[PDB]
RNA sequence: CAUACC
RNA sequence: AUAA
RNA sequence: UGUGGACCCGCCCCUUGGGGUGUGUCCAAAGGGCUUUGCCCGCUUCCGGAUGGGCCCGCGUCCCAUCAGCUAGUUGGUGGGGUAAUGGCCCACCAAGGCGACGACGGGUAGCCGGUCUGAGAGGAUGGCCGGCCACAGGGGCACUGAGACACGGGCCCCACUCCUACGGGAGGCAGCAGUUAGGAAUCUUCCGCAAUGGGCGCAAGCCUGACGGAGCGACGCCGCUUGGAGGAAGAAGCCCUUCGGGGUGUAAACUCCUGAACCCGGGACGAAACCCCCGACGAGGGGACUGACGGUACCGGGGUAAUAGCGCCGGCCAACUCCGUGCCAGCAGCCGCGGUAAUACGGAGGGCGCGAGCGUUACCCGGAUUCACUGGGCGUAAAGGGCGUGUAGGCGGCCUGGGGCGUCCCAUGUGAAAG
């Protein structure tokens, strides 16, 4: 997808299991079992006390790492999710979560986000019926997110979708599987997220 | 003399035109004296020609004269039908 | 509405025209402090009528000349010097105030 | 003050003057040298820097810097000045920019490469 | 002379209180008297009354305070804890009942003059006036 | 300590 | 004499 | 001919030159086309509407007081001329006025606005795209023609400059579209089309539009998108460090499988329905035909390759430390400051942090700066109380009652165009 480089070193630098990679990371590895210190020469030496600065600069690539997204992508959405009216920082996780290169991972199309960035940029992701290709693209509530007609007997999505068979998602999400839809039922409200980010830091980051 | 004509407020290659009354001798574009409905020629939506048929026959009776364009949207819109 | 302003007459040393002089109480912008504020009008006395003292309504009108575009619209009390002596010292305080001579 | 001072003479804005006229505002001004000089610093430093008087299209005579360690200007050397004071050297408020005009840029520099202006090193 | 005869009353009450006296005397009008008798409705002071002062009419003001209270310094809280002229002379406030402040969230008033009267901020804007804004008190 | 002059 |  | 209008005088209403009314005088026209006795397009006079303007007024509109006095058409009057029209707009004669510390006069700078940037706001800065107004069309004057001009691609004259010249004389005017050259840190194609919208003339067919709609160049800006995705060692090689055990780059690579930017093939637009023509009546209404610059583009369908990564930084402020080289040198540096032989600050390397088709730099504006303080500052010793008085203007002003309603407050209503 997009950053495009060792996911893993970024598990290991923000000293928490992010899951860039999902299978693997249910392994022993998703490098922090076994290993679980900074990369780099230094990271095992013993840690100074982080400034209140990088406390809350640490915590923002926490979140931003994980959805994958450029800074002018990520700021972008969080100024316009502070604009609106609501607890500003929930509304901020709301909208990330709304995405469609997302979405697609949460209804386990794709086992990460970067598969389910490429599984869209290809345009085996369709919405309402027809075709989005943007990872960009701002699911809504009501809308269904199908699997391309013409990519369903793929070798990629049926042991991905065999797998789901079985498996609970999300409380905001629907899913049928032999249909290969999902469905976009609500925003998610803060608590139905389990994200390893204070997010109450994040804002603050971002007024430094 | 008073026109009643189309001007030009899309984007490139999107156009959504804006029926206006206006002295002939403005720029296309400029200063109008009244907007009196509005026009996509793409059909890009249900709604796409707009009109209120009581301004556009107000103008028209002061001696408005509308352009060869704007007169068939404002006949299209029941501007004249009489019956 | 043609606008009207109440003045003082402070000079009729002219003829067929008086000036009168109009003051404006306002805020200020910034600073919000109440200001007086105070401008002279020619008006058109046609008929040589009111003398300076006279307060006078001044009503906006067809030019007479240039400066001159009011006419005196009517009396509203008349005589009271203060204003005009008022704004006589004004004036003869500019004397001094400069590089030359004599006593304001 | 009170306020009907305030009122009276009011509060007076401020200028900002400066510290560079490269006149037009402009970014940069090109200019030509009419002299590279060694120059010592003040304070607690001591080395030999180099420094041009350079004449200018703004119409200007000024001192500016020739950062980088190697340097190749001389006193009829076309350049182009950039506005940066030296901190130790008093009465030089620009610099020279390192790859524009007769300036060369440093040579085998590796690292802060665009400042110093050198190309890329080449290979696989 | 006396430039400002509101404030010397608004401070003498500062002033007394500040060294807790029982009462204080402010000479006399009805103006500040139409403000004590809003003092005095909104729990400021224990009230007011004419009292006569050699002769010439003054207004003893009746002053209020906290319980005594713990540790060092058992000076009680004070009730008019903050109090202090907002419009002056060569500086005059007018306020749009649009524009009527809301001190200290409403835990404080500000006693405005009004066409139908001196007023508390919650008075005029429940009743859309504006006016002078006198004073703040808290 | 490292330097600068007579 | 000068820098720490 | 006089519907009617204009002018003088009188009368009525009105109140500025507005609207009647009487006598007198003065003032009209143009023809053309056919489906040829009736239609189409024109012409004349008057009244009204619409739209566009002129002029006048209140208030608002940068800096210097190291610019304090300024003015002779100057200020007003009468009568004239002039204009669509008021007016010293201009002229004759008469009065001696007019303006100024609430900043006249002079100087400096500037097109103004809707807006734009910044700011919690008050404020500050700005006026670039777009829209409104103004001004200008080599420089300075001037009028003619017109409903409208003192007229960018109209006229005259004087000036400066380029060009032709038979030596007398003539010709030019990109601050229209492109383009050249010069100056500069720096700013595009001598492109396509009148298909759409708009304009001018024409009854129409049409014609003319470098207005305009499009394409072109430039990461200049915003937004979107790619350089892959899942597996993969208790962890290759090389480079780095080391307490000589090891530790790092690092699931990264290799490699396994999976999708398939680029690229190839096929279909292929919307934008366009009016003008015109036919029925009806040349109305309403119905039927018919023509038209695409962008463009074989957008978009849809099939085929299909693992397929660009840079730049800045790592002493503190400020996310990120280890070797070597250097020796107050070479250098760095936004500020404090680093370098004098063990440099996390210089130059390289490994590693790390931050952004990423960008990343840095310089320049400029607001911010933080309550650091011109209205919100929101100060002056005993930090900068700041005038050496002291007397007092002009100005600012401010005790208690009671009544009128007025300027300030102040409230209700209704008009205006606050579009864009933003
Ligand atoms: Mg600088
Ligand atoms: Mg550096
Ligand atoms: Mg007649
Ligand atoms: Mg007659
Ligand atoms: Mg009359
Ligand atoms: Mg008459
Ligand atoms: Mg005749
Ligand atoms: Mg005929
Ligand atoms: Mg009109
Ligand atoms: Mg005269
Ligand atoms: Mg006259
Ligand atoms: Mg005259
Ligand atoms: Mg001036
Ligand atoms: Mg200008
Ligand atoms: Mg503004
Ligand atoms: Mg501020
Ligand atoms: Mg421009
Ligand atoms: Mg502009
Ligand atoms: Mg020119
Ligand atoms: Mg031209
Ligand atoms: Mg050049
Ligand atoms: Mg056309
Ligand atoms: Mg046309
Ligand atoms: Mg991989
Ligand atoms: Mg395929
Ligand atoms: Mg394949
Ligand atoms: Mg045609
Ligand atoms: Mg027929
Ligand atoms: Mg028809
Ligand atoms: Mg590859
Ligand atoms: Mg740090
Ligand atoms: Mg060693
Ligand atoms: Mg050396
Ligand atoms: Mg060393
Ligand atoms: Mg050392
Ligand atoms: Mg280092
Ligand atoms: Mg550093
Ligand atoms: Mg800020
Ligand atoms: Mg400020
Ligand atoms: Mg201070
Ligand atoms: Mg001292
Ligand atoms: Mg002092
Ligand atoms: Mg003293
Ligand atoms: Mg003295
Ligand atoms: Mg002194
Ligand atoms: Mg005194
Ligand atoms: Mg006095
Ligand atoms: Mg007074
Ligand atoms: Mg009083
Ligand atoms: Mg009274
Ligand atoms: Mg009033
Ligand atoms: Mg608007
Ligand atoms: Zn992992």
């Amino acid at each position: 997808g997009r950053y495009i480089g060792p996911v893993c070193r970024l598990c290991r630098r923000e000293g928490v299991k992010l899951y860039l990679k999902g299978e693997r990371c249910y392994s022993p590895k998703c490098a922090m079992e076994r290993r679980p210190y900074p990369p780099g020469q230094h990271g095992q030496k013993r840690a100074r006390r982080p400034s209140d600065y990088a406390v809350r600069l640490r915590e923002k690539q926490k979140l931003r790492r994980i959805y994958g997204i450029s800074e002018r992508q990520f700021r972008n959405l969080f100024e316009e999710a502070s604009k609106k009216k609501g607890v500003t920082g929930s509304v901020f996780l709301g909208l990330l979560e709304s995405r469609l290169d997302n979405v697609v991972y949460r209804l386990g199309f794709a086992v990460s986000r970067r598969q389910a960035r490429q599984l869209v940029r290809h345009g085996h992701i369709t919405v309402n019926g027809r075709r989005v290709d943007l990872p960009s693209y701002r699911v809504r509530p009501g809308d269904e997110i199908a699997v391309a007609e013409k990519s369903r007997n793929l070798e990629l999505i049926r042991q991905n979708l065999e797998a789901m068979k079985g498996r609970k998602v999300g409380p905001w999400l629907s899913l049928d599987v032999e249909g290969m839809k999902g469905k976009f039922l609500r925003l998610p409200d803060r608590e139905d997220l389990a994200l390893p980010v204070n997010e109450q830091l994040v804002i603050e980051f971002y007024s430094r | 003399m008073v026109k009643i004509r189309l001007a030009r407020f899309g984007s490139k290659h999107n156009p959504h035109y804006r029926i206006v009354v206006t002295d002939a001798r403005r720029k296309r574009d400029g200063k109008y004296i009244e907007k009196i409905g509005y026009y996509d020629p793409r059909k890009t939506t249900p709604d796409w020609l707009k009109v209120d048929v009581e301004r556009a026959r107000y103008w028209l009776s002061v001696g408005a004269q509308p352009t060869d364009t704007a007169r068939r949207l404002l006949r299209q819109a029941g501007v004249f039908r009489q019956e | 509405p043609k606008k009207v302003l109440t003045g003082v007459v402070v000079s009729d040393k002219m003829q067929k025209t008086v000036t009168v002089l109009v003051e404006r109480q306002f805020p200020h912008p910034l600073y919000g402090k109440v200001i007086k504020r105070s401008k002279k009008y020619l008006a058109h006395d046609p008929e040589e009528k009111y003398k300076l003292g006279d307060v006078v309504e001044i009503i906006e009108s067809r030019p007479i000349s240039k400066r001159k575009r009011f006419r005196v619209l009517r009396l509203v009390e008349s005589g009271r010097m203060d204003l005009v002596e008022k704004y006589l010292i004004r004036r003869q305080n500019y004397q001094s105030l400069s590089k030359r001579g004599g006593k304001a | 003050p009170t306020i009907n001072q305030l009122v009276r003479k009011g509060r007076e804005k401020v200028r900002k003057k400066s510290k560079v006229p490269a006149l037009k505002g402009a970014p940069f001004r090109r200019g030509v040298c009419t002299v590279v000089r060694t120059v010592t610093p003040k304070k607690p430093n001591s080395a030999l820097r180099k420094v041009a008087k350079v004449r200018l299209t703004s119409g200007y005579e000024v001192t500016a810097y020739i950062p980088g360690e190697g340097h190749n200007l001389q006193e009829h050397s076309v350049v182009l000045i950039r506005g940066g004071r030296v901190k130790d050297l008093p009465g030089v408020r620009y610099h020279i920019v390192r790859g524009v005009y007769d300036a060369a840029g440093v040579k085998d520099r590796k690292k802060s490469r665009s400042k110093y202006g050198t190309k890329k090193p080449k290979e696989a | 002379m006396l430039t400002d005869p509101i404030a010397d009353m608004l401070t003498r009450i500062r002033n007394a209180t500040r060294v807790y006296k029982e009462s204080t005397d402010v000479p006399a009008s009805r103006f500040k008297e139409e403000i004590l008798r809003i003092l005095a409705r909104e729990g400021f002071i224990k009230g007011y009354e004419r009292v006569d002062v050699d002769g010439k009419p003054y207004l003893r003001v009746y002053l209020k305070y906290g319980p005594r209270r713990q540790g060092p310094d058992p000076r009680p809280e004070q009730v008019i804890h903050h109090i202090r002229r907002i419009s002056k002379p060569g500086r005059r406030v007018y306020v749009g009942v649009k524009e009527i402040p809301r001190v200290r969230r409403g835990l404080g008033i500000a006693i405005l003059s009004t066409s139908k009267g001196v007023l508390t901020d919650r008075e005029a804007r429940k009743l859309g006036v504006g006016g002078e804004l006198i004073c703040e008190v808290w």
